[PDB]
């Protein structure tokens, strides 16, 4: 579970392991497919998805999901986790604005980011109905056999633990994890690169002008923006992404029908939608003559249909057509 | 310039829990300043417990573990024992030096008491061949450790003459004292019922010698 | 903790320790500085800021903070609370709507107050982002160490309390919480002032024909417009307001960059903002001939440069020039 910096992290920038980057509000049917820096899923080693494990400290907290909070303008639906990626299903926002609670902290985590939900369709509904229409919407999975991608993600750099730099009564004293890997030196001449168990520090004294650093790299990482390079080596660690865009047909749109009306070679169209609606049509001669209008204003409008034939398109709802002789 | 601060002294009982503090006056100790605790057990005898805030020393019981609670280095002892009764010593590294803590006094219950074994030893010849005459009062394995050491040359109570030591630890952790009365060769000869009177938890125990 | 007449309390219109008065939506950065009735902060005594004093009854009840809710359209962030006064980042709203849960009952208060949150900058953003410029924002402190105003608070007037006017088996009766001051009369004519340990009233008989007063002004209040005047005076209690609103720079706004395409003494521009945009210009010739637009659709826009040069201002962005020879 990577940690990152979070940029409005409830106060201000904190550094959640929650920290949002790639937030995609690019599909259709209310879903943001996210990706924390927090890998929660199966817990450490090999149980249950529906877990949750994030960095505290430099140590991971596998743990129960209970109270995860995904949110924007309005309070979001979870729809699945697998990794360090979320999908749920949200309304529009002009921010992403995420957070779990660990049970003695809500420690959240917030983003910018420009969302909304077009349906497929003609129509501009804000939200997806019960019924109407099914078309072909763009949305992601549910699930996690996943494979039609795959991004990069190779090792961690090091990170900072002042915890570490304890003090020898006099002199500024390191420690490890587990027999990690730690990179050390200060600015006065001391070890000078730090691969070792627990140091001491012969020359200075203060914990503020050391190298507290972590090369802790067992376990890869995402390759997160707000990540430290590992400056050693592009390691391997090509990993998939779970919910990959797909071609699902939303339950989607339909806008209420027309109330057509006769007049020579003219519709006369009292109209009354429910959202804004596209509307549009094609003179069939070799002259087009069509139009275009997104009706949202309930209008009676008016067609110049010709001998040959006009057609009628009331949103997503299936083009109509019309012999004016 | 840095003050470590720890609690005074501390009493407990056989089998229970207590935690002792080390604080720092510039701030909250961390890892970094690599809490030592020590022990120092009568007879100016120094062992190491914890050293870097947890790790401890090589024979040192289990029952001992150190932490950070809060802002402090902390030792807990857990299930003490009557022979953790001894002074605890915080050391916290400041980036260059050690600065200890003024330790704190632990008393645990245990030892059951006893009594004191009193001697009462006449002057030496080769001393009274000196012009002068010393009576010893030895005092040994008493617990508590404190006593009441009275002297009386024929019936009544000298006052003058005498010196009595401070209760010194042994090494069973009972304690012991002696007291000294000084005549002169002539003094001696003189009076002639001597007697060391020693008070200990209640009980009088009286030792004479008869010149 | 002063109670006054919260407007839509829930159902309508309580009386709540919570009751919000001046609502200031007047910074910038997302944050709201208001003034509950109640008294948060330290209890009653001496400890813990984060704890909460409200009234219950005629008394305190200064416990735990557990479940403060501020919100609006959306639920607002907490930024601090000190005396009777909350800072707290929320979005626009319409209204305010503010509440904690006792743990009993939700207990919440509401009002109107038109809210928005324009950020300092030519960007008309809906909220602050991660990134972009810092620029001379207005904003309320964190902090408590703050005396840059004080607003009057003397004494609170009475209060109604009739739990006080019980009955002595067949007349009504007054009793006094510690020794209080209680202003007592009936309709009838019986005892005309009342400063009074436990009266009982020979005369009336119902309770609700009597004066349950509780002049109780051993401690002063916040003078709020639904408070009742206490009428004997204008007692002390000069009492500072923590949140000042200060010169922070917030972190702040920042619009794509422009798309600058050449031609003769002019420039076309394709234009792709993230959000409204104030663009603006200043031919440099003493004919100003400036231009304003707000610009949120995406545009290709046209400016005539002169000889001498013009400049360009896409937001907060640094003004441009350029020489059109």
């Amino acid at each position: 579970p990577y940690i990152a910096d979070c940029p409005n992290c409830g106060h201000s920038r904190c550094d959640s392991p929650i920290a949002i980057e790639e937030v995609r509000g690019d599909a259709h049917a209310g879903v943001i497919r996210i990706q924390t820096s927090a890998m929660f899923g199966l817990k450490t080693d090999g149980v249950d998805l529906a877990y949750m494990s994030f960095m505290n400290g430099k140590t991971q907290k596998s743990i129960k999901i209970d109270n995860l909070h995904v949110r924007t303008s309005a309070p979001c639906s979870l729809v699945s986790h697998h990794g360090y990626y979320i999908l749920a299903q949200c309304p529009p926002g002009d921010t992403v604005t995420v957070g779990f609670h660990d049970g003695p902290n809500r420690h959240t985590c917030t983003v910018a980011h420009k969302v909304e939900f077009r349906p497929v369709g003609r129509e501009k509904y804000r939200h997806p109905p019960e019924h109407g229409v099914e078309l072909p919407c763009n949305r992601y999975t549910h699930k996690r056999a996943d494979q039609g991608h795959y991004v990069e993600m190779h090792q961690p750099g090091l990170v900072a633990d002042h915890s570490l730099l304890s003090i020898h009564s006099a002199k500024v004293k390191i420690t490890v994890p587990s027999g990690a890997q730690v990179k050390y030196y200060c600015k006065c001449p001391d070890v000078r690169e730090g691969i070792t168990s627990s140091d001491h520090t012969t020359t200075c004294t203060d914990v503020k002008q050391c190298r507290a650093y972590l090369i802790d790299n067992k376990k890869w990482v995402y390759n997160s923006g707000r990540l430290p390079r590992g400056e050693g080596d592009t390691f391997k660690g090509k990993l998939h992404v779970p919910f990959v865009p797909v071609k699902a047909k939303c339950i989607a749109t339909l806008a209420p029908e027309p109330l057509v009306e006769h007049k020579h070679r003219t519709l006369i169209l009292h109209l009354h939608p429910d959202h804004p609606t596209l509307l549009t049509t094609r003179s069939l001669g070799s002259d087009a003559n069509p139009t275009r209008q997104w009706i949202e204003r309930p209008t009676t409008v008016n067609f110049t249909v010709t001998g040959e034939g006009l057609e009628y398109t009331w949103g997503n709802h299936p083009p109509k057509r019309v012999w004016a002789q | 310039q840095a003050v470590v601060t720890q609690e005074s002294a501390l009493t407990t009982s056989p089998g229970e829990t207590v935690t002792l503090t080390c604080r720092s006056n510039i701030g909250a100790v961390t890892s970094s300043n690599c809490a030592n605790w020590v022990q120092e057990k009568p007879d100016h005898f120094f062992t190491g417990l914890i050293g870097d805030t947890n790790n401890r020393r090589s024979g040192v019981p289990a029952r001992f573990s150190g932490s950070l609670i809060g802002d402090k280095a902390a030792l807990t002892i857990t299930g003490a024992q009557t022979e953790d009764e001894a002074i605890y010593f915080c050391a916290l590294w400041y980036n260059n030096l050690w600065v200890f803590g003024g330790g704190t006094k632990l008393t645990v219950l245990g030892q059951p008491k006893s009594s004191p074994s009193v001697t009462l030893f006449p002057p030496s010849s080769e001393e009274l061949e000196t012009n002068k005459a010393t009576l010893v009062c030895t005092i040994t394995d008493f617990y508590p450790g404190v006593v009441t050491v009275d002297w009386k040359v024929d019936g009544t109570p000298v006052t003058q003459g005498m010196e009595t030591t401070q209760p010194s630890k042994q090494s069973n952790n009972k304690y012991m004292a002696s007291s000294y009365l000084t005549l002169t060769a002539r003094a001696w000869e003189r009076h002639s019922s001597y007697s060391c009177q020693v008070t200990h938890e209640g009980h009088t125990v009286e030792k004479s010698l008869s010149r």
